[PDB]
């Protein structure tokens, strides 16, 4: 549990997002400007920060392929060698051959 | 609350199927005799005489609307002079309760918001490039396989036997070389 | 005129005679019959029955009915 | 503003009605398509004809790569075939006791002749 | 008046009305087909009346293509909104617009009358010779209907092209969709007329083009030189509708408008040069096959760009707006369904795959997913969007989640199994089949009866 | 960025069919070589009825 | 690509410290099928329909200007249902440019 | 050889010629690409 | 159209064209097919049955039939 | 992260719970949802939180069910489909505890991988 | 069915007076829709279709039992030889 909190606090500190490098030409907000809008505005989707998104998405990818390996090695089985192919007698006549 | 109960009174349930009495009880096909309603039937629908038999577009009841001075009647605006200025008061439509019925209260709030636009020109341009060239790559990935399999069907092979197959209505004839 | 403002004013103002709707549905019904009636007629013409009995063109068991 | 049928349906939760309606419509369709074939018993679905086809498949070694690939897949993991569990024809509801006795006698006679030919071939 | 009206909006209503009427006959024929195919045996058609089945499939195809979907998506919605989108008072050619709808009705009456009076035989909707030219008079009547329909299509195309001369606003994507379909008609129809005249010459004028020393494969070239442009003349108006619905309902400006427009232009040019993918099994030269296979796969590029531009239109839209409207659901369903149809089209485009899948029910399911599902739903979605403007009522469709769900589920029950039987394999244009294909055929048949029942609930 | 999740989900599901195809080809190579289902000098002509 | 109108920081500076974003409802109201009175005849039901047009509605802001019902396409600008003759006065598509001529001004 | 009941046979079945094997494998080769094209596009059909 | 799905053959039997199709059967058996071009009333009733036998068996068959 | 790093002029809620609230709702009744996360009658406004007092840009969120039933409601106060829940509560939790988020995502992906591989194989 | 009152992760945020407003409940209620029998029938209905969609109805099995025992005997006695697990399948 001590190690759990340690790694949890280590991940958290590293992932805290930095301000975005805006790829758009917007003004600077006037200084001292607080909340102007309200919560009845059309909801804006809550998006993970890039670092966090990579971490969880990477955990998902490592998870699905490790799950694929677990199924392949434990749940599934390999083909045993094919049965020996011995000479066998074919039927004497085709069932539809006129007599 | 139930908004239907607010305008229940206006909606009186009907008596006749399809809202008309039998033609015998009242002849709705005839033109109304009421003054000023010569273009309407008794039930209120437009009469065939007005719309078909004597349609004005066909030259019946010729009456040019425009006057000598090239003018037609036009209704003016509601003008209200005030504060040393002539103002026009616009016509506001009646309350939607009058026209639709529901009482205009407890309306959900939909705020003003400017159009939802995609930003970051550079990012958008790259996506559009991918929207076009990712399919192009896939097509190119199929192109080589397509050529090979086509070449395979049309390969000059050292065939040693021939079977001729003719299709007729409705059976298949087969011609084969007979052993010597 | 106000009555002429809207195309198909009687229908849009919900005063039209219901017979117009009935004719439209009847016309569609007649159109459908052009696929069923010739089927029955052609079946009888070449077989003597208006419709077949399922699998009556194949060998059937003695107790088949 | 709506007739009784829609007022009734639209009152219920969508995911209560929708699933029931989906099954109901499908069941009705099958019922409609079964009314014209009540008691129809084609001879080719009898046990005698079913056995004769198996004999033909053995002689012709039919679909050998489907049989090999099924065995390989089943050995590796969970393999489920619809053909194994479900009927292949719709007349199964009426053909529980149906038989073609003429085919039974002919098939038995041919099998007896085949046994004689096999012994002769063995020599 | 009723028949004399020249109003472009009234004529648009007439086109939709007539498409539904003629559509009843189309659906009935489809029910006959699926009923017959429910098991092996004869079910509703006698073995001595097998010619009727051949006629049923032929008329089904012809009516649904030329008398239902084309009059509905290229005649109905276009004649009602195009002059409004162009901020013009009315259509450029009023009298021509009137005669076009009358022509369609008259050609329909000729076709159905030929069912009743003539001997019932069929040669497919593709009227391949020599089979088409050794038939009875019903084939002659069908040819007259097609030629008459061709007159209406070309004059309507001329009508829409004239909007460029009068348009007072901006050419929106939808307007571009109709204009390009009109161009495709002006260039493809004259070739069709020529080959149809040659079919008539052999039927009625003792010509010898389709007898030995004359190449029957010639017909297939000229027919399909119109055939495939036809499938895009039927889909492009649907694409135009989808663009309007998604932008309007999501309150989002079309993204990549110029790429949408240039994608439509590209599809048309490419669609005019890929026709021989319908003739892969005839025995064409290796290089020809490779050319056509290569160019056929290219069409996916412009078609793919449009699909992804639609997706981003729906992405990001406000959550507060109710998304259960039937028009929005149908528009979204079109993207989901069209991708299935197109991908299977790319599969069949590979000629070697096509050898196995030509003249099999895989082809059926492919073009049904695009037309019977995609095009129909697009026309429904477009009409639904214009319900207030058109003004029709007495139906429960606008907000009916049951109808959309049941339609989607059951339509897939019909045609998804037809992809499976394509690899079993079950040929097309047949009524009897081996007993080991009953399961899938039965499932699809159960789907057909169910879809019809759902059409009654709208009223 | 989300569209990438779809690419990865479509790459995982596609890879499942790649593995099935891979095993299919291995099985096919062993049919004519070892499979007892493969029989030769077995089918005899039926003859005209 | 369009990314909204450009804003200068000077234009984002309030004239009072209490200014917030105006909370005006842009939901026009509660509606349903247009409900005609039985007493009204064909002419008076036409007037009723013309008075129930959503595209004639607007929202008035705090300064007296009104934001109208707007649409991407002119299909939503005609009366619903569409009348026989719609655009008698040609709809005007307003384009903007920076060109000017002296005659328009006075000193 | 012959159709069998309730069989998907996705891409073909029971080849008996080298060309027949080619056809089956061509379909199998493209099938995962088709799944990718579908899944990748459908996942983004949402608000 | 001569179609044998197991042999990977689907060639259109068109009047005026004698199309060449090359094949190499690898296993014995009986491969069933059907006409794959609507050819008239009985398009569904002209199947294609090909039986592949050992070369020694084929020679004996050809010599007798 | 729109309120956290991109835009500083929208009200920022407090997370009441990183799990949805399950409630039975009735058609024809209007419900008011807390958008600040400080109400003591979650998921509803209690008359004493920021939303009730219209303070700091917080307002109650109107909601009305079409049919009767049990519906999930947002506790994180940031779900895209708020007041209803769509999974944003878990997403917002991962932003706040990225190490935990990875554990759950790996486990979910592991199960999905095993089942899909086991059935297809 | 008189559902229970689930306080949640933060019990202090559910400690107020709800009055008429509904109280939070356990998640089992959401899955059972408050143990609505019709939703349970609908749930069972959903499984029934999905089973038909993927594997077939499997409701015909009791009726097909005798005709699946005849098919199995024919395949074993007269059909082409099956090897190993292949013997489990009959077509
Ligand atoms: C135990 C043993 C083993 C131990 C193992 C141990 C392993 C340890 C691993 C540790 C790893 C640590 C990683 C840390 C995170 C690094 C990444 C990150 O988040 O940035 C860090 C850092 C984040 O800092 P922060 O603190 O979060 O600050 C955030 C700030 O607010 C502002 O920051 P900013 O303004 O600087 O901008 C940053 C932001 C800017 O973001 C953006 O602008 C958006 C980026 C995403 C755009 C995606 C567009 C996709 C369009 C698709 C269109 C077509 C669709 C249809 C296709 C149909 C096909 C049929 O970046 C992101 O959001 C990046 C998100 C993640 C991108 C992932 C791309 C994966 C591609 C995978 C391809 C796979 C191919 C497989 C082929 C297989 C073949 C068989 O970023 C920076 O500061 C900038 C520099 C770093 C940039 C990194 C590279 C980005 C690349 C984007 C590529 C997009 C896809 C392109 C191809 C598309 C093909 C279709
Ligand atoms: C695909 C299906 C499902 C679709 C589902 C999705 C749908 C989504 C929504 C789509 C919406 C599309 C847009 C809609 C716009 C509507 C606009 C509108 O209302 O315009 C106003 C327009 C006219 O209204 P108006 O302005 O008041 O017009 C006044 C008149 O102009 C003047 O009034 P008048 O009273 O003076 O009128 C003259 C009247 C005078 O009428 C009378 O005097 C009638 C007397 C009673 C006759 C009743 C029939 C008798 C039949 C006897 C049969 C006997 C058989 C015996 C057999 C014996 C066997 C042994 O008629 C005539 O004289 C001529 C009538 C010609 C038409 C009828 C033809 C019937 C078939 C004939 C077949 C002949 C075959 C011969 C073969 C020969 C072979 C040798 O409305 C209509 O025409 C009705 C439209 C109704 C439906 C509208 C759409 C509703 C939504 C869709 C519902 C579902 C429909 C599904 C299709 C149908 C299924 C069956
Ligand atoms: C050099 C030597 C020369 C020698 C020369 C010798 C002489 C040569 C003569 C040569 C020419 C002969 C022909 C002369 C034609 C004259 C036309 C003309 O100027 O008329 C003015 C005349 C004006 O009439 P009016 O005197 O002012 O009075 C009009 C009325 O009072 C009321 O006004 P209205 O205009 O409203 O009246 C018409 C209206 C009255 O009814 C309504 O208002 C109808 C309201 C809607 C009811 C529901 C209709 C069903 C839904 C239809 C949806 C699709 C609509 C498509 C577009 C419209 C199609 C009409 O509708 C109808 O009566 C027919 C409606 C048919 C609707 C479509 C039915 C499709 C069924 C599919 C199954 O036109 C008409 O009103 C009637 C024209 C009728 C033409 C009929 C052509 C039928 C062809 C059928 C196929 C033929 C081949 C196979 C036949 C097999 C038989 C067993
Ligand atoms: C840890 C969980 C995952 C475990 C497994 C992972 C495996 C590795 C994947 C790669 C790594 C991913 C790591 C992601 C970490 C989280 C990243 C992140 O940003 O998190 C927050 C982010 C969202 O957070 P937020 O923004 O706060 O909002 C929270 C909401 O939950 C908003 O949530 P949302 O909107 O993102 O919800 C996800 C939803 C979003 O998407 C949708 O909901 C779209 C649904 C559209 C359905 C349309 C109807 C389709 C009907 C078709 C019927 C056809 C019938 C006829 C067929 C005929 C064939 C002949 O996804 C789906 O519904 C899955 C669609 C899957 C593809 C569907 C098509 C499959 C086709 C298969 C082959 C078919 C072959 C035959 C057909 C023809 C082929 C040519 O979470 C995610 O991105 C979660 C993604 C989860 C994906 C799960 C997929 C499961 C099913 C797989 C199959
Ligand atoms: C409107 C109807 C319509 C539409 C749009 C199409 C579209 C396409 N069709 Fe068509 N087709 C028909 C209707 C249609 N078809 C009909 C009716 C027939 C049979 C006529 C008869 O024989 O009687 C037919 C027959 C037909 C055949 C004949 C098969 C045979 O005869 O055996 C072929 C093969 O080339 C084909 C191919 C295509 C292709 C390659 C497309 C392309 O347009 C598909 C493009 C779309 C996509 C590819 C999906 C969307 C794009 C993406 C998702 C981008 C990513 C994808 C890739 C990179 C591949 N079609
Ligand atoms: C766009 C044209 C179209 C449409 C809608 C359909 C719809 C349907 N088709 Fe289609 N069909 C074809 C065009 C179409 N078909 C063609 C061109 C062929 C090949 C012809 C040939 O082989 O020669 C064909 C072949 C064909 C066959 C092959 C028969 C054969 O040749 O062996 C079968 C049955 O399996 C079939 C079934 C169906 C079914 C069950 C429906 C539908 O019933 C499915 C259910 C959907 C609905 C019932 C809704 C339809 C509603 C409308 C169309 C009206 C829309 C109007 C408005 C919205 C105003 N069709
Ligand atoms: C096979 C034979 C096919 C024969 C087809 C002949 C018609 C081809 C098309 C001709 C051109 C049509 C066209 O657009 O011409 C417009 C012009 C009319 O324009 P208005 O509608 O009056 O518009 C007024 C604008 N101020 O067309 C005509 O004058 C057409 C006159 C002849 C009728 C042609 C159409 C009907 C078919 C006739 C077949 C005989
Ligand atoms: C509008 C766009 C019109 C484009 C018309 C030209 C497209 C040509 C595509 C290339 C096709 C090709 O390879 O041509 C061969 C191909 C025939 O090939 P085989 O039957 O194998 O015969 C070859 C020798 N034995 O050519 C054709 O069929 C082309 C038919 C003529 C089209 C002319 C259209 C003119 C329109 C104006
Ligand atoms: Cu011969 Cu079909
Ligand atoms: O036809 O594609
Ligand atoms: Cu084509
Ligand atoms: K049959
Ligand atoms: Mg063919
Ligand atoms: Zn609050
Ligand atoms: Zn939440």
């Amino acid at each position: 549990a001590a190690v759990r909190s340690q790694i949890e606090a280590a991940v958290y500190k590293w992932t805290r997002p930095r301000p975005p490098r805006l790829g758009v030409a917007v003004p600077r907000s006037p200084p001292g400007t607080g909340i102007l809008f309200h919560t009845n505005m059309q909801t804006i989707r809550y998006s993970l920060s890039p670092k966090v998104w990579v971490l969880v998405t990477g955990a998902a990818l490592v998870g699905v392929f490790s799950g694929q390996r677990f199924a392949q090695t434990v749940l599934l089985s390999k083909n045993p060698p094919n049965p020996p192919r011995y000479r066998e007698k074919p039927p004497v006549r085709h069932p539809h051959t006129p007599d | 609350k139930s908004y239907y109960d607010d305008f229940k009174d206006r909606l009186k349930p009907g008596k006749y199927t399809q809202g008309r009495c039998p033609q015998s009880e009242g002849d709705y096909r005839q033109e109304s005799k009421t003054i000023g309603r010569e273009h309407l039937n008794d039930d209120g629908t437009r009469s065939k005489r007005y719309t078909v038999k004597e349609a004005d577009a066909l030259g019946y009841h010729y009456h040019p609307p425009i006057d000598k001075k090239g003018q037609v009647y036009v209704k003016g605006p509601n003008t209200v002079i005030e504060r040393g200025q002539t103002w026009i008061k616009g016509y506001e439509l009646p309350s939607m309760e009058y026209t639709y019925g529901p009482k205009q209260e407890d309306i959900p709030f939909y705020p003003r918001v400017k159009l939802n636009v995609w930003g970051n020109y550079n990012l958008v341009m790259k996506v559009e490039f991918l929207f076009f060239y990712l399919p192009t790559i896939i097509v190119f990935g199929i192109c080589i396989p397509v050529y090979t399999i086509n070449f395979a069907q049309e390969e000059v092979i050292y065939t040693t036997m021939t079977v001729k197959v003719t299709g007729r209505q409705w059976y298949w004839v087969y011609e084969v070389e007979s052993p010597t | 005129n106000l009555e002429d403002h809207f195309d198909l004013a009687e229908y849009m103002m919900k005063m039209h005679n219901p017979m117009s709707e009935y004719l439209y549905w009847i016309a569609g019904f007649v159109s459908g019959l052009h696929g069923i009636l010739p089927l029955l007629h052609s079946n009888y013409y070449f077989s003597g029955m208006f419709l077949p009995r399922d699998n009556d063109n194949t060998q059937l068991c003695d107790d088949s009915w | 503003d709506f007739p009784w049928r829609w007022g009734f349906v639209a009152e219920k939760p969508f995911w209560v009605g929708a699933p029931i309606l989906v099954l109901g419509v499908l069941c009705l369709g099958h019922i409609i398509q079964t009314m014209g074939q009540i008691g129809v018993r084609p001879k080719r679905y009898t046990p005698e004809w079913v056995e004769a086809t198996k004999e033909r498949e053995r002689a012709e070694n039919t679909n050998p790569i489907t049989r090999y690939l099924d065995r390989r897949r089943a050995e590796r993991g969970p393999y489920y075939l619809m053909s194994n569990v479900l009927p292949y024809h719709p007349h199964f509801l009426w053909m529980r006791n149906s038989h073609d006795y003429e085919a039974a006698e002919a098939l038995a006679a041919r099998r007896e002749k085949d046994r004689e030919l096999a012994a002769k071939l063995e020599a | 008046f009723y028949i004399l009206v020249n109003n472009n909006k009234r004529i648009g209503i007439y086109y939709i009305k007539l498409s539904i009427i003629i559509g009843i006959l189309g659906i009935v024929l489809s029910y006959i087909i699926r009923v017959e195919l429910y098991n092996s045996g004869n079910r509703i058609i006698k073995y001595d009346n097998v010619n009727y089945y051949n006629m049923v499939i032929t008329l089904h195809g012809l009516l649904m293509i030329f008398y239902i979907i084309m009059p509905g998506l290229y005649g109905g919605i276009p004649l009602y909104i195009l002059p409004i989108l162009s901020v013009i008072t009315d259509i450029v050619l009023p009298r021509i617009n009137n005669i076009s709808i009358i022509i369609v009705l008259i050609s329909y009456i000729v076709v159905i009358n030929s069912i009743v009076i003539e001997y019932n035989i069929g040669t497919g909707w593709t009227l391949y010779p020599p089979l088409s030219i050794i038939g009875t008079v019903i084939v002659n009547m069908i040819l007259y209907g097609l030629i008459i329909i061709g007159i209406s299509s070309i004059i309507s195309a001329i009508n829409f092209m004239n909007i460029l001369i009068v348009i007072d606003g901006i050419i929106y994507v939808y307007i571009w969709s109709i204009i390009i379909t009109s161009v495709l008609l002006i260039i493809s129809l004259p070739i069709l007329n020529g080959i149809l005249l040659m079919i008539l010459s052999d039927i009625y004028f003792n010509s010898i083009y389709f007898i030995l020393n004359g190449d029957v494969v010639l017909y297939q070239h000229l027919f399909w030189y119109f055939g495939h442009p036809e499938v895009y003349i039927l889909i492009l108006p649907a694409f135009g509708i989808i663009s309007i619905i998604l932008s309007v309902l999501n309150n989002k400006i079309i993204f990549g408008m110029k790429s949408m427009i240039l994608a439509i232009i590209m599809i048309s040019i490419l669609g005019s040069i890929v026709w021989a993918h319908h003739i892969y099994t005839v025995g064409l030269e290796l290089d020809t096959k490779i050319y056509f296979n290569n160019l056929t796969l290219i069409i996916s590029i412009p078609t793919g760009n449009k699909i992804y531009n639609w997706i981003i239109l729906y992405i990001g839209s406000y959550n507060i707006l109710y998304n259960g409207y039937q028009s929005l659901i149908f528009s979204i369903m079109f993207i989901i369904i069209f991708i299935i149809g197109g991908i299977t089209g790319i599969i069949i485009s590979i000629d070697i795959i096509d050898i196995g899948l030509h003249d099999t029910y895989y082809i059926v399911s492919h073009f049904h997913y695009i037309l019977s599902i995609g095009a129909v739903i697009s026309l429904l979605a477009g009409i639904l969007l214009l319900k207030d403007i058109i003004g029709y009522y007495n139906v429960i469709i606008k907000i009916n989640k049951y109808f959309g769900l049941l339609l989607f589920i059951n339509i897939n029950i019909i045609f998804t199994p037809q992809f499976i039987i394509g690899f079993n394999v079950m040929p097309r244009r047949i009524l009897e089949y081996s007993d080991n294909i009953i399961v899938w055929n039965l499932i699809s048949s159960i789907g057909s009866i169910s879809t019809i029942l759902i059409l009654l609930s709208i009223f | 960025r989300d569209w990438l999740i779809g690419v990865m989900l479509g790459m995982y599901l596609g890879n499942l069919c790649v593995q099935q195809h891979r095993q299919y080809r291995v099985d096919m190579k062993l049919f004519y070589l070892e499979a007892p289902e493969h029989k030769i000098n077995w089918v005899k002509p039926r003859g005209d009825l | 690509i369009y990314e909204g109108q450009t804003v200068q920081e000077s234009e984002l500076i309030p004239q009072e410290d209490d200014w917030v974003i105006e909370e005006t409802n842009f939901c026009l109201g509660r509606n349903c099928y247009v409900r005609f009175r039985e007493e009204d005849d064909l002419a008076r039901r036409a007037l009723h329909q013309m008075d129930s047009q959503l595209n004639k509605m607007h929202t008035r802001l705090r300064d007296g200007t009104v934001i109208p019902y707007m649409s991407f396409h002119p299909d939503e600008m005609v009366d619903r249902p569409a009348p026989i003759h719609t655009f008698s006065e040609k709809p005007l598509l307003k384009w903007t440019w920076d060109e000017t001529y002296e005659e328009a001004y006075d000193d | 050889d012959i159709p069998w009941p309730a069989r998907t046979d996705w891409g073909g079945h029971d080849p008996a010629t080298p060309f027949a094997e080619l056809m089956i494998n061509t379909h199998s080769m493209f099938w995962p690409v088709a799944i990718f094209i579908y899944v990748s596009a459908i996942y983004m059909v949402k608000k | 159209s001569w179609s044998v799905p197991s042999l990977g053959i689907k060639c259109d039997a068109t009047p005026g064209r004698l199309v060449k199709i090359n094949t190499f059967i690898q296993r014995e058996g009986v491969f069933y097919g059907q006409c794959s071009e609507l050819c008239g009333t009985l398009h569904a009733f002209m199947p294609i049955v090909v039986e592949a036998v050992s070369p020694e068996a084929f020679a004996a068959h050809a010599k007798k039939w | 992260t729109w309120t956290e790093i991109w835009w500083e002029h929208d009200p920022t809620p407090k997370v009441a719970q990183y799990r949805p609230y399950v409630c039975t709702v009735e058609s024809g009744k209007v419900y008011w949802w807390c958008a600040c996360g400080e109400s003591k009658t979650q998921p509803w406004v209690d008359g004493h939180c920021k939303c009730s007092k219209r303070e700091g840009g917080f307002r109650p969120r109107r909601w009305e069910p079409e049919h009767d039933g049990v519906r999930l409601f947002c506790g994180c106060k940031s779900c895209f489909s708020s007041p209803t829940w769509n999974g944003g509560c878990f997403t917002k939790w991962m932003q706040s505890n990225p190490a935990g988020g990875m554990l759950y995502c790996f486990a979910a992906a592991f199960g999905f991988g095993t089942l899909t591989v086991y059935r297809k194989f | 069915y008189t559902p229970s009152f689930e306080r949640g992760l933060n019990p202090e945020l559910t400690s107020g007076d709800y009055g008429d407003m509904p109280k939070p409940q356990p998640l089992i209620d959401f899955f059972t829709q408050n143990r609505n029998p019709w939703f349970g029938f609908a749930m069972f209905c959903g499984f029934n279709f999905l089973w038909w969609a993927f594997f077939g109805a499997w409701q015909i099995r009791p009726l097909w039992a005798s005709q699946r025992k005849s098919l199995a005997e024919a395949d074993r006695l007269y059909g082409p030889t099956k090897y190993g697990v292949g013997k489990k399948y009959i077509n």
